[PDB]
Parts: C-alpha cells; sequence; structure tokens
RNA sequence: CCUAUACCUUCUGCAUAAUGAAUUAACUAGAAAUAACUUUGCAAGGAGAGCCAAAGCUAAGACCCCCGAAACCAGACGAGCUAC
RNA sequence: CUGGUGAUAGCUGGUUGUCCAAGAUAGAAUCUUAGUUCAACUUUAAAUUUGCCCACAGAACCCUCUAAAUCCCCUUGUAAAUUUAACUGUUAGUCCAAAGAGGAACAGCUCUUUGGACACUAGGAAAAAACCUUGUAGAGAGAGUAAAAAAUUUAACACCCAUAGUAGGCCUAAAAGCAGCCACCAAUUAAGAAAGCGUUCAAGCUCAACACAAAAAAUCCCAAACAUAUAACUGAACUCCU
RNA sequence: CGAGCAGUACAUGCUAAGACUUCACCAGUCAAAGCGAACACUCAAUUGAUCCAAUAACUUGACCAACGGAACAAGUUACCCUAGGGACAGCGCAAUCCUAUUCUAGAGUCCAUAUCAACAAUAGGGUUUACGACCUCGUUGGAUCAGGACAUCCCGAUGGUGCAGCCGCUAUUAAAGGUUCGUUUGUUCAACGAUUAAAGUCCUACGUGAUCUGAGUUCAGACCGGAGUAAUCCAGGUCGGUUUCUAUCUACUUUCAAAUUCCUCCCUGUACGAAAGGACAAGAGAAAUAAGGCCUACUUCACAAAGCGCCUUCCCCCGUAAAUGAUAUCAUCUCAACUUAGUAUACCCACACCCACCCAAGAACAGGGUU
C-alpha cells in the first residue's frame, strides 16, 4: 500500500520501470496443442479385461439387461432368486467393456451397452426360469443376449424358452 | 543524507551487444568528445554546477569538444545526466590552416572542412 | 515541428541553425555587387574557427602525449640492458 | 466537497498525482540519451599512465598569463593633453 | 476578445480579511573623529613656532538620521469644583 | 504649569533623483536569545601565486558484525585562490528529498545533518514562495524544444446414488459413524469402524464410493464532452535566427 | 552517570625551534634542541578573568556554582501605567475512541449469522502526544429566525424474525412534513412532572449579540474560608457592578399556487388464537397544526383593523414482490434480450383620459374609480 506520498520523480520512476510480460505473436491456445502424452493403463482396467474375458468364455448364456434404478432391497431380492437358479448378475464399466467387444467375436453387442447395463450369466441356459423372474417387474427390459455364441434378441429368448 | 554518487566501474564497460547498436569500435576508440548540455544545472548539487563550469558548458545546446581521456571522462561521469556525449567524426580529416574558416559541425557529429552551402551536383 | 525528422537527414533540428536558409547572405546590390557580410554570419564564422582550432589543438596534444609516453617506455627498457653488459661472473659460475 | 486538508502538494494528506502517458515517454527519452552516454565513456583513447603530463606545458603557460594579468594592475597614465583640452569649453567665435 | 491576485511597512512567506494612507498644495528626516584610500605640493625631511618622520609630511575630497512614551527633579501657581 | 528637556526608549513608525554592478543561513560569549561583540559570510582596493576539480597510496581497535559516504589527493579540466588595507550589513530562515534525534513514540510536533529550491526570472502542475522545466536580462506580427492531459467495473453451477459382519468394544441412566477413548479391519460390481449437519439417546439425512469483490456530512453536482482516420503536433524570458 | 579531588615528586628547575586549539576572543595543549642536573608525574572532568586586598620579595585571596564573574538591592499590584508582540478558525495514515464491514471463537435449550458478540483485522470520524515516568489549571445558554446533512426519533414503503395476532427486534429504502409545555438546577447541564405519532443525532465562526439578553472569561467595593511578617493572593464561597454605532457596498425584501398528523367510528370483535387478547387494507366523521384568506355573527372594537372567531387546502415515489427465458437446451424476476405491480393543473395577461378629486390603492412613486 502506497501509504506515503511518493515524490513525483520517484513516482514516475516506478511507473516507467514496471514489469512488461512478453506477449507472443500468436496466442498459445489458438495454436494446435501437442497430443497428450500417453500414460500407463490402469491395473484395475486390465484386471477387468481378464475378468470380462472369463465371463464370455466360461458361461455360454449371457443376458444383457438395463440396470434400472430399483431399490437396493428389491434389487438384492431379485439377485437371490436368480441365485437359486444359478444366474449371476455381472456389471462392468462400459468404457472397458466396449473396447473389449470392439476386438472380439461379440462385436455386434456394442449398441446394447448404452447407459446403465447389467449382465446375467449362467453356465446352463436356464432361459425359461429367468424370464418368469423378470416378469415380476414390467419396467425391467431385456435388451438382448448371446447363447452358444449366437446373437439373439428378447424375442429369441422367448422362443428359446418355449 | 544526500551525498555524492559513486558510479560502479561495471557500468562503463561496453557489452558486445552495445557495439552493434551505437556503432562504436573498442579497438579504435574515438579521440574527442562532443559534449552538449541538455539539462539545467538548477535544482542540482553545487558540485555538479562547478563541473559544468569547468567543462565550459554554461550555455545549453552549445557543442563543446573535449578529449577522450580518463581525467576528462571522470568529470563527465559526474554530470552524465546533464549532458549529451557524441564522438567527433572527421571524414575529411583534421582541419588545416587553409580550412579553419570553412569548417562546420553538423548535427551528426561530423566536422566537415568544406562548407559551400550548395546542392550536391550528384 | 519536424525537428526529429531533420536530425535523421543530417540537418539541424532548428532550420535557423545552419544551411542555405541562414548562412547565405540576405541581400545584394541590384548592380550585382555582393553585400557586406552580416553581423551574425561574422560571429558564427569566428565562433566556428575557434572550435576548429580547438579541435586541432586537442588532437595534436593527445598525439604528442602518446608519442612521449612511448619514448619513455623505449628509454626505460634500454636502461635494463645496459646494466647487465658490464658484469663478468667468476668463481663458481665462471 | 473534495477538500484537501492542509496544503495540496505538501504535508501529510497531499493531493494525489498521477503519471500520464507522455510523462513516461519523456522519461524514457531522457533515459535513452544517458544510456548512450555510458557507452562513449567506456572507451578511453589513452590510459592513466599515458595521459600523465601530456598537458603540463600548456597549463603552466596558461596560468602565467593569469599571473601576468594580475600583477600588471596599475593606475593608468595621466596625459598633459587631457588637462589642457578642458579649456575648449569656453571656445567661442570672434 | 485575450492576459494580469493594489501600494508601503513588518514577518520564513501578505491578493491577503496584519499595519498605514479620503484627496490636493506646502513643510517634513545621515551632523563627525583616528586609520586607510584618492589626487596635488615638498621630500630625509614635511608643516606659516608647538607636531610627526626607519618615505614621510602637509592640504583637500570622501563615512555616522526623524517622530513618539509612562516617568524623575527643581521652582512656581491653585481649596470660586471638591474633602474637612 | 514652567524649567532641566531635543529626558530616555535594545520598542513602534518613517526615512525624499536616475542608472548599473557585486551580493543569503557555520558558530561563540552575553542580566543574553526583540539586543550587541567576535568569528563565518558578503563588498571594495591592493599584493602575490597557486586555487578548485582530483589517480593510486593512506586514515582503530572495540561490544560480535554491518550504510550512503567523508578527509587527503598528483594528473587533468579550468581561473581562481591566498594574503594586505578599509568598513558596513546579515543570521530561530521556510518548505521538499534523504539519514537520524527526543524514557526502545511507524503518523504528526520539536530539534540536528546532507542537498535543493524559495526570500531573483519564466513555463508547467487548476488557483499555487519551497514540486517539475529553466536561469544573464533589448527589439521582432520568426524558428526548434524543455517540463507538461490518471487509471480502474469486480462472485452461476455438479450430475447421480447408498442395502450391509453391527449399537465395532469401552465408560456412561442409555449416548449407536455422528459425548469421549482404543483399534481402524470388513461382505458386495462398489461405500469412512464416519467428513459435516439433527435427535435427552435412537431415527433421518448429505458427501466421499459404484455405475453414469463496500460505503456515508452538512449553502449547490461540478469544465463541456467524446470507446473508430494511419504520433505527429501544441508548448518558455531555454537555444537558434535579423 | 559523574567532577568542584587525591596521591606520588621536590630540577613538579631555567630556557627555546615547530605546531594543536572546543568553531571568535579570553583561556587551554604538545614540544626537539640547549644550560643545569639526574644515570614536561599519575589522573576523562577535579576548575574562576580584571579590578582590589595582604606581603620586603616570592606569592596568596570568591559553592564570584547565575561558574566570561555587576563591590553591595526582595515581595506585590484585581488601582495600575507606558512601549510593543502574540492569540473562535486551523494541522494530525502511530496510540486511543466511536461507527460500519471482515474473521466465526463464544452466548442465544439445539442452532455462528432472529438478535448479541471476545482476541483481532480493513475503512470513515474524533481526540491525545518528547518528557519533573509530580500536583492543578487554560467559552457558552436563551429569545427571534432558521439553512443544511442523514449516520431516521415520528409519519411511508419493503425483507428477516426465537414474526400466531397486537406490541416488539433487526435490516434496506425515504429528509416531503413534524419533532411540546413546565419545576429545580446549571464548565448554562442534568434530574423531575405532565403529554405526544415523536419530544432525533449533528453541522452551520455559542449558526445568528452593527437583532436582544443571562452566566463565565474578571476584574475597580466588600466580606467568609484558606495562604502570606505584611502589601496582597486563591480555577475556592457569596453580594454589587457602563461599550456605542445615523447602514456606504454586497445579499435579500409576496418561490404567487399540490397538507400533514392524531383520535373515534366503520370492516370487527373480523382474520388470528385454546382462551386471554386482538389487526390490517378500503370508507366515513370530527380534531389540531401548518399554509392562504375573510368580517355574517362573537370578541378587542365601530365609515375599520384584529383574533380568541370563520372559511378553503389538490401529485408520486423505487426498498422490494413476482412471470416468460438464455449464457449454463432443467432451473433462474435479467447490471441477458424482456413483462407486471405505484417502478400536472391553477394564477398572472387588453393599457399615452388623467389636470384635479376620491379610493376598500399607497412611505414617495405606482395603482383603481371619476357615468
Ligand atoms: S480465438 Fe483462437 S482458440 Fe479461440
Ligand atoms: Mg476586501
Ligand atoms: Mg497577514
Ligand atoms: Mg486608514
Ligand atoms: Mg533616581
Ligand atoms: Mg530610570
Ligand atoms: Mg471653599
Ligand atoms: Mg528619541
Ligand atoms: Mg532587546
Ligand atoms: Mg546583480
Ligand atoms: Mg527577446
Ligand atoms: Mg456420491
Ligand atoms: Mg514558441
Ligand atoms: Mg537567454
Ligand atoms: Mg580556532
Ligand atoms: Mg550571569
Ligand atoms: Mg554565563
Ligand atoms: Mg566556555
Ligand atoms: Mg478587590
Ligand atoms: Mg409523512
Ligand atoms: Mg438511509
Ligand atoms: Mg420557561
Ligand atoms: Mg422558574
Ligand atoms: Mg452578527
Ligand atoms: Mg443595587
Ligand atoms: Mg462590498
Amino acid at each position: 500500500r502506497h501509504r506515503r506520498v511518493m515524490h513525483f520523480q520517484r513516482q514516475k520512476l516506478m511507473a516507467v520501470t514496471e514489469y512488461i510480460p512478453p506477449k507472443p505473436a500468436i496466442h498459445p491456445s489458438c495454436l494446435p496443442s501437442p497430443p497428450s502424452p500417453p500414460q500407463e493403463e490402469i491395473g484395475l482396467i486390465r484386471l477387468l479385461r481378464r475378468e470380462i474375458a472369463a465371463v464370455f468364455q466360461d458361461n455360454r448364456m449371457i443376458a444383457v439387461c438395463q440396470n434400472v434404478a430399483l431399490s437396493a432391497e428389491d434389487k438384492l431380492l431379485m439377485r437371490h432368486q436368480l441365485r437359486k437358479h444359478k444366474i449371476l448378475m455381472k456389471v462392468f464399466p462400459n468404457q472397458v467393456l466396449k473396447p473389449f467387444l470392439e476386438d472380439s467375436k461379440y462385436q455386434n453387442l456394442l449398441p446394447l451397452f448404452v447407459g446403465h447395463n447389467m449382465l446375467l450369466v449362467s453356465e446352463e441356459p436356464k432361459v425359461k426360469e429367468m424370464v418368469r423372474i423378470l416378469r415380476t417387474v414390467p419396467f425391467l427390459p431385456l435388451l438382448g443376449g448371446c447363447i452358444d455364441d449366437t446373437i439373439l434378441s428378447r424375442q429369441g429368448f422367448i422362443n428359446y424358452s418355449k | 543524507k544526500f551525498t555524492r554518487s559513486r558510479i560502479p566501474e561495471k557500468v562503463f564497460q561496453a557489452s558486445p551487444e552495445d557495439h552493434e547498436k551505437y556503432g562504436g569500435d573498442p579497438q579504435n576508440p574515438h579521440k574527442l568528445h562532443i559534449v552538449t548540455r541538455i539539462k539545467s544545472t538548477r535544482r542540482r548539487p553545487y558540485w555538479e554546477k562547478d563541473i559544468i563550469k569547468m567543462l565550459g558548458l554554461e550555455k545549453a545546446h552549445t557543442p563543446q569538444v573535449h578529449k577522450n581521456i580518463p581525467s576528462v571522462n571522470a568529470k563527465l561521469k559526474v554530470v552524465k545526466h546533464l549532458i549529451r556525449i557524441k564522438p567527433l567524426k572527421l571524414p575529411q580529416g583534421l582541419p588545416a590552416e587553409e580550412n579553419m574558416s570553412n569548417t562546420c559541425l553538423k548535427s551528426t557529429g561530423e566536422l566537415v572542412v568544406q562548407w559551400h552551402l550548395k546542392p550536391v551536383e550528384q | 515541428a519536424g525537428g526529429q525528422w531533420r536530425l535523421q537527414q543530417g540537418l539541424a533540428a532548428n532550420p535557423s541553425g545552419y544551411g542555405p536558409l541562414t548562412e547565405l547572405p540576405d541581400w545584394s546590390y541590384a548592380d550585382g555587387r555582393p553585400a557586406p557580410p552580416m553581423k551574425g554570419q561574422l560571429r558564427r564564422k569566428a565562433e566556428r574557427e575557434t572550435f576548429a582550432r580547438r579541435v586541432v589543438l586537442l588532437s595534436q596534444e593527445m598525439d604528442a602525449g602518446l608519442q612521449a609516453w612511448q619514448l619513455r617506455q623505449q628509454k626505460l627498457q634500454e636502461e635494463q640492458r645496459k646494466q647487465e653488459n658490464a658484469l663478468k661472473p667468476k668463481g663458481a659460475s665462471l | 466537497r473534495g477538500r484537501i486538508p492542509g496544503r495540496q502538494w505538501i504535508g501529510k494528506h497531499r493531493r494525489p498525482r498521477f503519471v500520464s502517458l507522455r510523462a513516461k515517454q519523456n522519461m524514457i527519452r531522457r533515459l535513452e540519451i544517458e544510456a548512450e552516454n555510458h557507452y562513449w565513456l567506456s572507451m578511453p583513447y589513452m590510459t592513466r599512465e599515458q595521459e600523465r603530463g601530456h598537458a603540463a606545458v600548456r597549463r603552466r603557460e596558461a596560468f602565467e598569463a593569469i599571473k601576468a594579468a594580475a600583477t600588471s594592475k596599475f593606475p593608468p597614465h595621466r596625459f598633459i593633453a587631457d588637462q589642457l583640452d578642458h579649456l575648449n569649453v569656453t571656445k567661442k567665435w570672434s
């Protein structure tokens, strides 16, 4: 704070000897920024890829469902009922799951993973037992699935059960 | 307290970047100065007023020729803020006895020995 | 006005300083006889001559003082050689 | 409204002063002149040793002129012609 | 139109709202010695008794204001007002 | 009343033609600080020869250390200085910059020191003794410049979701993630032995996780204004020009 | 914080180059050589001129301490005198105080922020201050007339409330209007009494003494208390007590003309509330003040003036409360474009009858009438 009244000769000296930052001819933000340096893949990300590959390899029936915002009590109750029929509920992030399907046999399942999605898997294709559990909540849709490495829609699962 | 100012010897040491801006030559220093007072001795210390008298710079904007020697430079380093220092240039050389009445000091610092006041025929 | 421009052209900032507009005589007789030199021009001519003589005086004084210093160095160096000539070592040196 | 206690440019509470645009330019113009002065004072033509005694004769001769002028002060000559020329005040025609 | 803050005096600094002046005419305020200096005369002498002199001595020229107290003292004059 | 008496007044006031020239701030003593004397400064005349500026070299140790500098000072630039004679006059100066002093007092008051200006000119800061520019004097219906015009307008914002080994043990009427201490693991794709709130205590909640930068006073605001045409130009008694 | 000495010598003899110097002088200081002897004393200060006095000479003499020293002289004056000088207003970024913010500790059951608020910090304002780490002391009310500020006491509008309603508390906005009458007492201010919608804080040379007046500054007299030998003194107590001004200049001398407030009634005993209690907004009626007039009556009084009497009195207010809707496809009242709420009339006007008279017109002048 300039409490004391500086002499005008001194005041001019302060004004003339002011810092002048260098100004580039072209603003740096306007220039094309260099590509971001690459980083190392997250160890959890590569752990999911190994886990995801096991899911598609061990079990043959995979059911793609949208993880609706059901209450935790209702969502756990459905999971237990599916467990009685040995139906698991696998959930993986799409940012790791989509690239896995981009380089894989199941490359046509990419549009099915849009939003909150969950995977229902089982060693034995117990389609008929799974459908009746899903019929309890009319607002839980079955987007599609893949049985014996064959891509099918919800209608096929109804035909497969019958 | 306000006293005489001692200018560090480092200030009067020309850098390589200075010779390419003013056109001086350290290997061939100029022989004479052209000192011209461009500032008033009023509101300046008495020892600066005395040196101005010693250098014959009473009247402002009146060029005076001084020798480029350390003792004379010592007085110039005291009143360097009141004077303008320029080297004396002699493209035609030193004036002769027959050229004393035909010399003229130009604003560029050159002392010509032929002042005809006539447009160049070239 | 235009003082800075004139300085860049080798002219004086004030046009009244020097040049044809000032140094030349202001008038001459109708018969053709040149006019006597003006008082101001005579003052400038005397003033310029004193400046010119000082330039010659100062330039010759520095050269005289520079040659004189060189002669002292030459004389001093010669004195060193003279004192060693008149000595003939003997004894251990032989 | 707008009173400045005491005097404007003196005292404790003074009138604020601000640096204009041309005030900065004028100071920068002065600084460039002095910056070039530091350049021409960095290249002496002669050293301290060479310079010594190079003007002793002229300085000693110049002071003797001051001594001669100072020690030649004396009342002027009185002429008998001037005393007699006062008698012309009564000069008249016949 | 433009430019310009009456004078004197007293204070560091007065346009100062500090002092003095309405204005006119007349009147109203720097007197002198030693020394030194300057210019003549004469000169180891100078000066029209006396006085000075280790170049002095004699003569001239050339420097030192105005108004204003309350007081003190001496000698007179007053108690027709007033005190008794 | 007269006379001494034109009393005296370190006090107040006044002090009368022209023109030029040189010319301002250390102190000591004092019945003294309203004065005077001496010195310093200033003036005139004279005599003499150095004067100022200043290259090294040189000038203390302490109480442990530490400033701008100063003294001295050959060259050099310059022209003054010392001495002799005769006197007068001036002195709390003020403000600005800087370093300090007054019981270890940031400003202010008072008092030293260095320098400047003012009591001398002009120009510019609005008017302006002390800031800045500039000083040697006249005339001009010429010219080039010096200083020289204040900037600045300041606060949006997460989206979504959360079940559980449990009130983790301890002490507390009971205090539970949320009074307090210890330990700080743990199921689930992914959740703090809880980071804030609210319950006497619980309950409820959010988050972490998972996906997705002020201002106001007294007679009446105060130049008029203007974001847009290629920094030149204006500007002194400074300098130049007759 | 010291000094006004003391101690050791007894050649601490006599002479004499060159220098220092307390910014002058006076005074003070050092000193080679030489004579004469021996084989410039220590100590920061440790001191006093001249005149005079004493003495044969030598030498000595002052807390002359007011220490450059007068041979020797106190107090008091409000009875005072003379010559002069100085003096409400003005400066004050450290300390201190006040006001508003910042900080978020802490009070307020819980709860920073309904309110309040510690240590502090940042702004505005006032005040104090360089040395006896002593005691004391150096303009202001009233009458009249007011001008202005807003940091608002009342009236108005709008948020928050630990706001049910009435009252309150707090904050924003608002200076159009208003802000009483008395008793004591008075570094001239408080206390008390009765009211009021309220009895605002200041500034203006106590605002205002060529408009008036009281006290003080303080006085010529006088006592009481205290001080002093007395004269006399004391911000102490009390009594008494002289300034005047004929307005020269500036300014001003009908802003022609918009009114504020209270009570009662009404709504209403309504909304609210368990009741107690108790409103807004809208309207009406009577009041007081202010401003501007008037004389029918009343009254003071009579060709009239006047009030105690009578008559009339007309705009808004800018804090906020909300829609639509982007930057930021939601939302969001928007220093985004945008929408809504509250966001003038009246008076005066035509002008050479003019002698003179009259006049509700008037100092003169002017003006109205004279059919
Ligand atoms: S102006 Fe270049 S990035 Fe926008
Ligand atoms: Mg006047
Ligand atoms: Mg005055
Ligand atoms: Mg008068
Ligand atoms: Mg007597
Ligand atoms: Mg007497
Ligand atoms: Mg009688
Ligand atoms: Mg007299
Ligand atoms: Mg006196
Ligand atoms: Mg002069
Ligand atoms: Mg001129
Ligand atoms: Mg979360
Ligand atoms: Mg010009
Ligand atoms: Mg000039
Ligand atoms: Mg001396
Ligand atoms: Mg005395
Ligand atoms: Mg004395
Ligand atoms: Mg003394
Ligand atoms: Mg009395
Ligand atoms: Mg109102
Ligand atoms: Mg307000
Ligand atoms: Mg009364
Ligand atoms: Mg009474
Ligand atoms: Mg008055
Ligand atoms: Mg009486
Ligand atoms: Mg007047």
